[PDB]
């Protein structure tokens, strides 16, 4: 599915265990504490993916 | 006694939006009068009228 053009296609194994079948990874949030916006909010993400 | 109209946002949380008279408009009795409602004919009536 990798070939299919402008998507994201995944086929995966049930996590076959409990919540955290997924494993590994990590879930994290980002936070917007004072009243910034969505915009800014954004830009941050984007700031830190770079 | 105020009126909370409808919501607002302020730097992102929904908060309240109140009308009220400014308070020397509403400390005394005698100003009880000094509201006007518009009647039907279109000319403005005090409380005192009514």
């Amino acid at each position: 599915f990798s070939q299919i053009k402008d998507a994201m296609v995944f086929a995966f194994n049930l996590p076959a265990i409990v919540e955290l079948g997924t494993a590994t990874g990590f879930d994290f949030e980002l936070i917007d504490q004072a009243g910034l916006g969505h915009e800014k909010l954004t830009q941050a993400r984007n700031q830190l993916l770079a | 006694g105020g009126s909370y109209v409808n919501d607002f946002i302020d730097r992102g949380r929904v908060k309240k939006v109140y009308v009220m008279s400014e308070a020397k408009y509403r400390m005394l009795p005698d100003d009880i009068g000094d509201w006007y409602v518009r009647a039907a004919d279109g000319q403005m009536v005090p409380f005192s009228a009514f």
